[PDB]
């Protein structure tokens, strides 16, 4: 690899946008570089932000696993695409409508288990009843002192 | 093999087996089988080599350490008398750790050995290891990582002087 | 890239995958399996291009709107609970170059084959290149298309890696 | 320490009166040799350290990073023998003589009884390091890596030179010993607070600190292996072991000077356990692993609590064997590829096996797997920080997260998969790649059947 | 539960080896009689896991749900409860029904075979277990509680009624997939079948938000 | 209901209105992306089958990228108002929000522990 | 192998594997119909429950309204 | 349910708080009201080590099963009978708090039925 | 090798793909695909238990057993 | 276990049991528009059968090109690695 | 839509190949060419419990008897339940009974 074929500066004439494309193996019509903001892009192209998953599973790819073909341009962000991360395949439900649907049954849930709570359910009997001033002793009370006595009578 | 002080453990009161059934029982005779499979050719074994060890007895010792002064009898910078103290104080700190190390050990095994019982059965060991533990706290805790004799006296020094306030205000 | 009719003809397919997937079972997919033949059917003979190619914009979107959000899907097919399973039972035949000579003893008459394999591989490389070379245009290939031996006696140009390939079950 | 320091000496002669074909069996052999009584400085005493003489000694800070560097060296031999094969005779000895002198610094660097001897000799390991990346790293970014690892190292080492003469000016001696027992307070003012900056910088610098991190991923990218071996082994524990010492007299200044370097190594773990994810290069994913890990060692310091200087020098210890294998396996893939780029080669547990295996060992270690003597050290900096402030809990909580995705990304990518089509020259894994392997890891997981040995004075 | 739900898994290993790796219910159907052994099991094991008096499943199940209809405790988490345990009913159902009942729907080559006696008595012990294992377990361990027993006949026997519910409105669901009748699909058949979204908008945000992140901030 | 793509929920191929638009000018460029792709594949195969290479055939595409995604960044860096208020805004940002966080912390936690209100009473391990 | 693949029938069946299933078949409707002869009270109830709205007021101690 | 819906959707002023009752004396209206009996020592109840939470008014029954379960091992389908009688007794402690909740709404109702006297 | 049964064997007759014919008659239309799924409507493949019956497996010598096992211990309480 | 002749007696078996084609007319080099008269809805159709038959998919760009039985068989083979 | 006549060649020729080369990976009868009833049931059982079960066994118990038990609160036992009416092995201490039980 020589310099002229490695990426360079933001092109800046349409003979650079001709020569940059060359270079990367893409027709000039195709070839579109990174806005030239101070981001560090250089005249790197602008793929389609496509997850490879996207891509066609029955082409011979020289790289199936990645479905890539060798020599082709590569995406700026292909390891965030390889199969394994990122999926931008098209969905069967609308992505917006996707969020509503779960946030909407999240939020609901929540508020119905804050209405379970202030209104709880329980049996119509009185406290369990313990002998021993509720087992003051057992549950470890200091034995040199006196609990005020808990009593229990028949019913 | 240990001090029964150090390590205290209640008599053990074992019931007598007072069965309300026809059937054997099978851990009996699963009992009697480990001591004949089990036990008796391991103490075998033990034994040789308890016959193996009594020819040749030697002994070891515990080290002694003789009391030197500590830091709040060394002049300031003076090494040779601050080396001394400063060392016969990292090696109580070592002993202070096992004390606590100890209370704690005595606390567990009180807490598995009353099983149910326990809360009401271990308030002595959680006593004596709540205290244990307040005064290791107050000797040793926050002194930091680089910590030294001198650090601790002062952190004591600023606590007396507290409790010296208190005491003549109330 | 593809043609109408290819376009149509996917569609078709995968209608009938989608469909299945709804009906289930046999009987029931075979009765809505001809309903849709019958649609397909109703505008086979459309000769105005602009009309068809509405049909097919339509019928892309109504497949979307009724598609399976979980049609079935064979098991070694992409995304099949199968795909690429075996890859990692795939080994290249490079690797028994490799192999130890006590290894290779083991196998006395599978590795003499194999020797006779290399031969014909080497001595058929630079009449593939030649052939390659002659029939390609001057700017270049402009598909990926390969073409057969032409004399007797030769092999198809590129055919080392598609003829020695791992088997599909290698184990 | 002229027991080790005077054996290490005499392996210039043996390299150098060596038959031709036999400088890697002899230097190999007698630095293990030298290795194995390195074990003898295990003679600890639970209030003393082991002092020596008026020059070196030894505490239990000092003795594992001193068998860590001991037991490096061969392994360095080992690693490099192979990419060297090719150079001349003399090129040769002249490498090995530059790995056996950066030895002899090592020790007594971790052995200095004064800090100004201890400087010295922090400095001097500059220069065969630096001399080792630049005259056989492998590509043009190896000088510039030899100029940025120099310029950031010696723009805060020489205000540390300025600080330690004035301390000595001050208190009259720089002896270690002599300055437990001599040390004052530090108070507030603006002329202590640039002292303790130039007292802590020049190890921030090789830890290296968030923000002054930027030469360290130069240097690994360039390095040969050997060069990677010990940069990332030995001597980032250079500043860990700086700050453990320098620490004692910068008291009680450190309870605030610390926050600007809590905050930078809190933050900064997670900024560059989030840069693994998306390395390209595979010895630089490595280099920035580092770097999270030795925010952990800084924080450590930082806080300065008997748990956190317990798990700051288990972390030194452990960091030093798995990243050096890290090292070693990718360095292991690059001989066959002759590349760094991690997607090149993929699938290669199909091709092979057993390296594969240390590569999972590696991996395991790397996110501390417990009970390894890496989950040792960081859960005991995770106990102290959490002490130090609950909320700490969430970030270091976090980072473990990112740490186990990135250990494995490189696991899966290099490991998994489908094997490249044209990649066809992967030969089988040989047998001192092997044995290279296993000398990091045999000793890196025995040590968990005795962690004390390597928790340090606190203990 | 670790002994019917291992079998169950058992059972589906033995379906999917039989079929050639299929693992789609849809592409199942028919092995009642083809499959004896691995058909008794999978229904000892559903029935195990619905709470069907005096199986394995019932010793726990319904003591849960009668703990949980006496106690003191939110009122809507009560009710999820329940109605999570007539959809165990559904999808019980839905399994024997697609899997085992109708006729075929797999390929023509048929390939079915259960005889292998590793398969047989791997999957015979953990049926013994399904059937006997809650009863000898709940007969043997100490009490350590005081079990509420004394409770309304509706909160007895609540965990049989809205089970046995589920079963009959289960095999009407199933019935109606035969008639010749093409349906759409509600938004909760979607929301059900995609698993509420979550892994669909969490697996993809989460990753490229962080991922993005790691690249344009963090590093560049 | 039509589809509404997203970032990371791409527009299917079959409801693309464009995909149907194939004019002349379209097939044109399809043809000219298919040259490219046969070009680099024969070259690929030239070496990929030769019966004589071992090793590893270099492709420059992966090596303009990983260059691309170091090496090329700072020289075609501008600090600008862009870039400035990212950096400002991501790399100290944080930095000043943590510093806070703890410090805060530590200040009430320190002010309880001397009024003794801030309950250790086990607490020996640090 | 024992066993021979059929197309498009009904495949081969061992005895074996008919009555084994068979057997555990009808373990299960034993063991549950003799578990819900002794033990039905584990499903339909085990004491029964009172009425309180059917106790006296002199039993719950309810003193009349002039009281 | 039932009560639940009076305390939630109907008048919460006439139904027990059951995390606050009792709220009425417990001889108001009961004169001369014996005290229950505990036949089970604590020191017995400590020795059979029973869960605190077992330890209350019918805990001996539940030392008299756990005896027999020990003393018939391994014949596991045995003490049933003592199973019985410790249940039994539970139930009849659960009816007891049963009738206590009983109580406290009549007399909730009463007081009232009465307040109402106090200004009609 | 493998001896594939003879293919004019299959046919709609009497199964639910002949309804299925039936229904599209009336429209006009024709199922050209129904003898390749008749097998699965044949044969040992015919009838298949309902739901019920599968529950119900072995319940008749369940039931036998259990009569038999409390027709004894009423015998031995007899005595 | 798939063989040669096997994969031809399947493909050609479930050619017979489609209503469209005459099973006296057809053989292995029957083509299915030439020979056989049906259309390319047809041909989708009958590789589909083919898919089910063996359980596999055919993916439309190979699909597509099966014009005779012989071709399927040829394919079939070559998928499943059958030399014999 | 059908092969053309050079596909058709092409897919032919490859096809030959492919199959000759199946073909060369069967193994010759040779090959791998290697370097140099109840009672039996009984045995391997018998074997394998006195290497998997007394052996560790014996192990073991040596080593918690003589090693692990000789220090202490290394094995800790809960207290066995003491139950009314029980008589103990060391004192030979019995119980009290419970009180008598009201009716029930
Ligand atoms: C406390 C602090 C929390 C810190 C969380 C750290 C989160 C890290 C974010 C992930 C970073 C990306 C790492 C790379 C992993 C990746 O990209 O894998 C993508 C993977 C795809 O998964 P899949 O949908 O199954 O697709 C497979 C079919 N092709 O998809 C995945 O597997 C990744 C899915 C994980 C996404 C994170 C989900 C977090 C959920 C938190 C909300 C719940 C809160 C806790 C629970 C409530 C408590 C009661
Ligand atoms: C505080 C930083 C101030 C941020 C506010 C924005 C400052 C700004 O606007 O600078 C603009 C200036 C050029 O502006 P512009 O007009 O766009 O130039 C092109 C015109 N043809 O740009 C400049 O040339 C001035 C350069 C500004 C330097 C910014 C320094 C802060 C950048 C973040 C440093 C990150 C520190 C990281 C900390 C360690 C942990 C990572
Ligand atoms: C036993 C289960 C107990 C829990 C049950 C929880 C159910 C709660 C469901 C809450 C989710 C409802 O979410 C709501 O769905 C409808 C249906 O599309 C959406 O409705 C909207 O979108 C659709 C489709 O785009 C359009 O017809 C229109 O724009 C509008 O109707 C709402 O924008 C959304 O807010
Ligand atoms: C009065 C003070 C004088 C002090 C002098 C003390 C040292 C005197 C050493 C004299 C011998 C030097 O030996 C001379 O150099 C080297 C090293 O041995 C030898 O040759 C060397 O070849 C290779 C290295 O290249 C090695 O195998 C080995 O080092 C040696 O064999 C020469 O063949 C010998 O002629
Ligand atoms: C981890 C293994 C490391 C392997 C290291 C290999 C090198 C070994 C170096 C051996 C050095 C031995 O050095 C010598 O040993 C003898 C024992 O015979 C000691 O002999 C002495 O030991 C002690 C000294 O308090 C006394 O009992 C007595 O004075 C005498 O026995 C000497 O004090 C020591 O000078
Ligand atoms: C990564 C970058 C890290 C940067 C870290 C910055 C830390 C800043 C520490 C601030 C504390 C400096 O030290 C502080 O300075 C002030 C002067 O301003 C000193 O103030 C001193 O002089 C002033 C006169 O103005 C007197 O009123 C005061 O009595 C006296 O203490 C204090 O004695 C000292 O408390
Ligand atoms: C303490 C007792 C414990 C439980 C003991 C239970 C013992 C029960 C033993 C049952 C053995 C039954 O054995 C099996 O019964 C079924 C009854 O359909 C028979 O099956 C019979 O009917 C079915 C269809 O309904 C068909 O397979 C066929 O018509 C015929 O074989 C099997 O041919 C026979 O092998
Ligand atoms: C009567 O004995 C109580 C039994 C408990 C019945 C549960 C009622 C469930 C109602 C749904 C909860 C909605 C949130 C307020």
């Amino acid at each position: 690899i020589t310099k002229d074929m490695l990426p360079g500066p933001y092109p800046k004439t349409p003979e650079e946008r001709a020569a940059a494309a060359k270079k990367y193996n893409m027709r000039v019509e195709d070839y579109e570089p990174y806005p030239d903001d101070g981001t560090g892009y250089g005249d790197y192209p602008k793929l389609p932000d496509r997850s490879q998953q996207e891509r066609d599973p029955w082409y011979d790819w020289d790289h199936p696993d990645l479905r890539l073909n060798w020599g082709e341009p590569m995406h700026w962000d292909l390891d965030m695409y390889i199969r394994n991360r990122v999926d931008t395949s098209p969905t069967p439900v609308n992505w917006n409508l996707m969020c509503k649907h779960l946030f909407g049954f999240v939020a609901f849930m929540l508020f119905m288990f804050w209405v379970g709570e202030t209104y709880p359910a329980y049996q119509p009997v009185g406290p369990k009843q313990y002998p021993y001033n509720n087992l003051y002793l057992e549950r470890g009370g200091d034995p040199n002192k006196e609990p005020e006595p808990v009593v229990h009578y028949e019913i | 093999s240990w001090d029964k002080d150090v390590y205290p453990e209640p008599p053990r009161r074992t019931p007598a087996p007072s069965p309300q059934t026809s059937l054997p029982n099978p851990i009996t005779y699963l009992t009697k089988a480990f001591d004949l499979l089990v036990d008796r050719p391991v103490t075998l074994v033990r034994e040789f080599i308890e016959r193996q060890h009594a020819k040749n007895k030697y002994y070891y010792y515990h080290r002694e350490f003789r009391r030197v002064p500590d830091i709040t009898e060394c002049q300031e910078k003076d090494v040779l008398c601050m080396f001394e103290a400063e060392m016969q104080w990292r090696r109580d700190y070592k002993v202070d750790q096992e004390i606590v190390n100890i209370i704690q050990e005595r606390l567990k095994a009180c807490q598995q050995r009353e099983g149910e019982s326990h809360r009401q059965n271990c308030a002595k060991e959680l006593e004596q290891f709540t205290q244990v533990v307040k005064a290791y706290q107050d000797r040793y805790h926050d002194l930091g990582a680089h910590y030294s004799a001198r650090k601790c006296l002062a952190k004591q020094k600023q606590r007396m002087l507290a409790e010296r306030k208190a005491a003549k205000e109330a | 890239y593809l043609t109408h009719q290819q376009k149509v003809l996917r569609l078709y397919k995968r209608a009938l995958r989608h469909l299945e997937s709804w009906c289930i079972h046999r009987d029931k997919y075979r009765y809505f399996a001809c309903l849709l033949r019958a649609r397909f059917d109703e505008h086979k003979n459309e000769k105005d291009m602009v009309k068809a190619t509405q049909l097919l914009r339509e019928a892309e979107e109504e497949f979307w709107h009724g598609q399976h959000p979980q049609p079935y899907i064979f098991p070694e097919s992409p995304g099949g609970t199968s795909y690429e399973r075996y890859e990692c039972y795939k080994v290249p035949e490079w690797c028994l170059d490799d192999w130890h000579p006590s290894e290779k003893a083991m196998y006395p008459d599978y590795f003499a084959k194999r020797e006779q394999w290399k031969k014909l591989r080497r001595e058929s490389w630079e009449r593939e290149v030649k052939q390659l070379q002659e029939e390609t245009p001057v700017g270049g290939p402009r598909t990926e298309a390969l073409p057969p031996a032409r004399k007797q006696g030769d092999l198809p140009p590129l055919w080392w890696h598609i003829v020695t390939r791992p088997r599909e079950r290698p184990m | 320490m002229l027991k080790y320091i005077i054996p290490t000496i005499m392996l210039m002669p043996l390299t150098w009166l060596s038959k031709n074909n036999m400088i890697w069996v002899n230097s190999t052999a007698h630095s293990l040799l030298i290795s194995f009584t390195s074990l003898l400085l295990m003679n600890q005493f639970g209030d003393n350290s082991l002092n020596f003489s008026l020059l070196f000694f030894s505490d239990s800070l000092s003795t594992p990073l001193l068998i860590l560097t001991m037991w490096l060296l061969p392994l360095m031999l080992m690693a490099s023998q192979h990419h060297l094969s090719k150079e001349n005779l003399t090129r040769k000895k002249l490498f090995i003589t530059m790995l056996i002198s950066l030895q002899l610094f090592l020790i007594m660097t971790f052995t200095a009884m004064e800090l100004i001897l201890f400087y010295i000799l922090f400095e001097a390991t500059l220069v065969p390091t630096l001399i080792i990346i630049t005259r056989w790293g492998n590509q043009t970014e190896r000088l510039n890596a030899g100029l940025y690892f120099l310029f950031y190292t010696l723009a805060g080492s020489l205000p540390l030179l300025v600080a330690l003469i004035y301390i000595q000016n001050t208190v009259g001696s720089l002896n270690f010993l002599m300055l437990q027992y001599w040390v004052q307070p530090v108070h507030n003012s603006w002329s202590n607070v640039f002292m303790w900056l130039a007292c802590m910088m020049a190890f921030m610098v090789k830890m290296p600190l968030y923000g002054l991190h930027l030469w360290l991923p130069k240097a690994h990218v360039e390095a040969p292996i050997a060069g990677s071996m010990v940069l990332a082994a030995v001597l980032l524990k250079l500043g860990g072991y700086g700050m453990l010492r320098i620490t004692l007299i910068l008291n009680p200044m450190t309870d605030f000077m610390a926050y600007p370097f809590i905050m930078l190594s809190l933050w900064g773990m997670i900024m560059t356990s989030s840069i693994c994810l998306r390395q390209t290069d595979l010895k630089s994913l490595i280099a920035y692993s580092s770097v999270s890990h030795m925010a952990l060692v800084i924080v450590a310091i930082l806080i300065q609590t008997p748990w956190s200087y317990m798990g700051a020098t288990a972390l030194m210890i452990a960091h030093g064997l798995t990243s050096s294998m890290l090292f070693c396996l990718a360095n292991s893939n690059y001989e066959r590829i002759h590349s760094r780029t991690m997607i090149l080669a993929r699938g290669l547990q199909t091709l092979l096996p057993l390296m594969a295996t240390w590569w999972l060992l590696a991996s395991l270690t790397n996110l501390a797997l417990p009970p390894t003597i890496n989950l040792i050290g960081e859960l005991f900096v995770v106990m102290s920080t959490f002490s130090w402030s609950n909320i700490t809990i969430i970030l270091m909580g976090v980072n473990m997260v990112i740490t186990a995705l990135y250990s494995l990304y490189m696991l899966i990518m290099t490991q998994r998969g489908k094997y490249t089509y044209h990649i066809n020259n992967i030969s089988p894994s040989f047998t001192r790649e092997n044995a290279l392997m296993s000398l990091h890891i045999l000793p890196l997981l025995l040590l968990t059947l005795n962690p004390k040995i390597i928790l340090g004075p606190l203990y | 539960h670790a002994f019917f739900k291992a079998m169950l898994f058992m059972c589906s290993g033995s379906i999917i080896h039989s079929l050639n790796d299929e693992q789609d219910i849809r592409k199942m159907g028919g092995l009642f009689k083809a499959m004896p052994f691995t058909t008794t099991a999978l229904i000892v094991g559903s029935l195990a896991l619905t709470g069907m008096p005096f199986l394995t499943g019932f010793y726990s199940k319904d003591l849960i749900i009668e703990a949980a209809n006496t106690s003191y405790t939110n009122a809507w988490a009560l009710l999820m409860t329940l109605i999570a345990t007539s959809f165990t009913a559904i999808y019980s159902t839905r399994i024997i029904f697609f899997a085992l009942l109708g006729q075929p729907r797999f390929p023509t080559l048929v390939n079915i075979n259960e005889n292998n006696p590793l398969l047989i008595n791997s999957i015979k012990r953990l049926l013994i277990g399904s059937l006997f294992a809650g009863y000898i377990i709940s007969n043997n361990i100490p009490p350590t509680t005081i079990p509420q027993m004394t409770m309304p006949y509706y909160l007895k026997t609540t965990a049989l009624i809205v089970t046995i519910l589920g079963f009959i409105l289960a095999l009407e669901i199933s019935n109606m997939t035969k008639n010749l009748k093409y349906h759409y699909p509600s938004n909760a058949f979607k929301f059900s079948t995609l698993l509420g979204y979550f892994p669909t908008i969490m697996h993809r945000l989460a990753p490229y938000m962080n991922l993005s992140m790691s690249q344009k901030s963090a590093s560049s | 209901p039509k589809y509404e793509a997203s970032r990371l929920s791409s527009l299917p191929t079959t409801l693309d209105p464009a995909e149907y638009d194939i004019s002349s000018e379209t097939r044109k460029a399809q043809a000219e992306r298919l040259a490219i792709r046969s070009r680099l594949k024969r070259e690929y195969q030239l070496q990929y089958y030769d019966p004589s290479r071992r090793g590893v055939i270099e492709d420059p595409a992966l090596v303009r990228w990983t260059y691309a995604r170091s090496a090329n960044i700072y020289p075609n860096f501008r600090p600008n108002t862009k870039t400035s208020l990212l950096g400002a805004l991501f790399g100290i940002g944080p930095l000043v929000f943590w510093y806070y966080v703890f410090k805060t912390d530590r200040d009430r936690k320190e002010k309880l522990i001397q009024e003794g209100k801030l309950d250790r009473t086990f607490n020996i391990s640090y | 192998a024992h066993i021979e693949p059929r197309y498009r029938q009904f495949p081969q069946l061992t005895r074996s594997q008919v009555i084994q299933a068979e057997f555990f078949s009808a373990t299960m409707w034993f063991w549950i119909l003799w578990r819900f002869w002794h033990d039905s009270d584990a499903v339909l109830g085990h004491f029964p429950y009172p009425d309180p709205s059917q106790w006296t007021d002199e039993e719950l101690g309810i003193p009349p309204d002039d009281e | 349910g039932a009560h639940l819906a009076r305390r939630y959707l109907g008048d919460a002023s006439v139904e027990p708080d059951p995390l606050r009752m009792p709220t009425f004396p417990p001889d108001y209206g009961f004169p001369e009201r014996k005290e229950r009996e505990m036949v089970a020592t604590q020191q017995e109840m400590n020795d059979a080590q029973l869960v605190l939470q077992q330890r209350d008014y019918c805990a001996h029954y539940l030392i008299r099963f756990l005896k027999c379960k020990r003393d018939s091992f391994p014949n596991f389908l045995a003490c049933k009978h003592e199973r019985h009688d410790w249940d039994y007794c539970e139930h009849l402690d659960y009816v007891k708090r049963m009738k206590e909740f009983e109580r406290e709404r009549r007399l909730l109702q009463r007081k009232k039925r009465r307040e109402q006297r106090e200004a009609d | 090798k493998m001896e594939l049964p003879d293919y004019k064997q299959w046919k709609i007759e009497g199964t639910p793909l002949e309804t299925v014919q039936e229904k599209l008659a009336a429209r006009g239309l024709r199922d050209p695909w129904g003898r390749n799924e008749a097998w699965r409507y044949m044969g040992g493949f015919a009838n298949n238990v309902s739901f019920v019956g599968a529950l119900l497996k072995g319940f008749k010598w369940g039931f036998a057993a259990f009569v038999v096992a409390i027709g004894a211990e009423y015998y031995l309480e007899s005595q | 276990p798939l063989t040669l002749e096997g994969i031809k007696d399947r493909v050609l078996y479930v050619l017979k049991l489609y209503d469209k084609i005459d099973p006296e007319k057809l053989s292995v080099n029957s083509h299915f528009m030439k020979d056989l008269g049906l259309d390319s809805l047809d041909q989708v159709e009958i590789i589909m059968a083919m898919e089910d038959e063996f359980g596999f998919e055919i993916p439309d760009i190979d699909a597509e090109k099966l014009m005779c039985p012989q071709e399927i068989v040829d394919y079939i083979a070559d998928k499943k690695d059958v030399y014999e | 839509s059908g092969y053309t006549p050079e596909e058709k060649l092409r897919l032919q020729q490859l096809r030959e190949l492919r199959r000759r080369w199946l073909k060369d990976q069967e193994l010759s009868p040779r090959e791998p060419v290697l370097p140099p009833n109840v009672i039996y049931k009984t045995y391997r059982h018998s074997i394998f419990a006195f290497t998997h079960v007394l052996i560790p066994v014996w192990i073991i118990h040596y080593y918690l008897k003589y090693h692990v038990t000789t220090k202490p609160y290394t094995i800790v036992e809960k207290k066995p339940r003491i139950f009314p009416g029980d008589t103990i092995l060391e004192t030979g201490e019995v119980i009290p009974p419970m009180k008598e039980f009201p009716d029930q």
